[PDB]
């Protein structure tokens, strides 16, 4: 339900330490799916003979 | 010979022709993507007359080259180096007066983050002041694109 | 796992007590009969030295620290050009006084 | 000391520092650049003072 990656609900939308708890989400996401592409990029690249 | 001899006059023209613009592009560093009487009159008047000029010649540095992306797919120079030179000169002399003396660069960085930690993003505004959720879905906009880039 | 000498994974692996490389034991025979010495360090390498003896958790942790201490050494050096770039701006910002007021000097 | 949780807690715990050190670097990141953008202005403001300087000088000896 976190890596859905979704702000702050209804009766979290006001207060803004939700919106920090969002910082934190939405920050790793971003560099979760970063980092990724950089690997698979990096295999794909060179991989092939390591497999 | 005399061949290979022009050859090196306009190889010392193109090194200091590479040299010609902005160290700004010359460090490559980010350009905004899109360039669309007491003491203080005169300053005030000319410090406004360097923000009219340095508008300008950004938008002359997007006259030049913008980006190679797939997106898309006066003055001569030593004046303005004598202009740098006075600069740097009375900049000694500033510093010596507002003392700022012994103390550190890294404190200074200190403070240039703990000042602009508070400066927020007032986008009814367009401005920064001293909101987050234009900032988060923008986070998230950048997210899904390198999400499906990543997927393909 | 690979034999010491061609690159490519041992089918029987044998061991050289001495230095402890990793040897084909055809290969490592051929090698020894003709040399009498360890290819790779260059002792003296007998017959009778030689024994014959990813998804997982160990490789995998293994795995999970590199990809930590690449990130971090990243951010290292990203911590450091920060710091360049402030440094930078920072003296910048130092001299950001005189065209002020150079420019009331003009 | 590690949680009893042991591989429920123990995920979780590696799963929230782990993505804590990802958003450590999401930030740090961000103001890198931040401040890269700050000092390509800068030193475009540089360039300018210069060329004012230059102008007002031109003004001043004619």
């Amino acid at each position: 339900v976190r890596y859905r990656l979704e702000p702050p609900p209804q009766a979290r939308r006001g207060d803004v330490g939700a919106w920090k708890s969002s910082l934190d989400n939405a920050a790793a996401q971003l560099e979760h799916q970063h980092l990724r592409i950089l690997n698979q990029e990096l295999l794909l690249k060179y991989g092939d003979k390591a497999w | 010979d005399v061949r290979a001899r022009k050859a090196r006059e306009e190889a010392e023209r193109r090194r200091i022709e590479e040299l010609k613009k902005s160290k700004a592009l010359q460090r490559q560093l980010p350009r905004p993507l899109n360039l669309d009487a007491s003491a203080e009159q005169l300053r005030d008047r000319a410090e406004e007359l360097v923000a009219a000029e340095m508008r300008g010649l950004l938008q002359h540095d997007a006259a030049k080259y913008p980006v190679k992306d797939g997106r898309d797919a006066e003055f001569e120079l030593e004046a303005l180096q004598s202009a740098a030179e006075l600069v740097d000169r009375e900049v000694a002399y500033l510093r010596s007066a507002w003392d700022h003396a012994k103390l550190s660069p890294d404190d200074y960085s200190e403070v240039w983050m703990s000042v602009h930690r508070d400066l927020i993003y007032l986008p009814s505004r367009q401005r920064y002041e001293r909101s987050l959720k234009s900032e988060f879905d923008n986070v998230r906009a950048d997210m899904e694109r390198e999400a499906k880039k990543a997927a393909k | 796992m690979f034999c010491s000498i061609s690159g490519t994974v041992p089918e029987q692996g044998v061991v050289s007590t001495k230095s402890g490389h990793l040897f084909e034991k055809s290969l490592i025979e051929k090698y020894v009969r003709e040399t009498g010495k360890c290819p790779v360090t260059g002792e003296p390498l007998s017959t009778e030295d030689l024994l014959p003896l990813a998804t997982s958790i160990p490789g995998l942790l293994s795995l999970f620290h590199d990809e930590w201490d690449a990130n971090m050494l990243e951010l290292h050096n990203t911590r450091t050009q920060l710091h360049q770039t402030r440094q930078e701006l920072s003296h910048a910002l130092y001299q950001h006084d005189a065209a002020t007021r150079v420019i009331a000097r003009l």
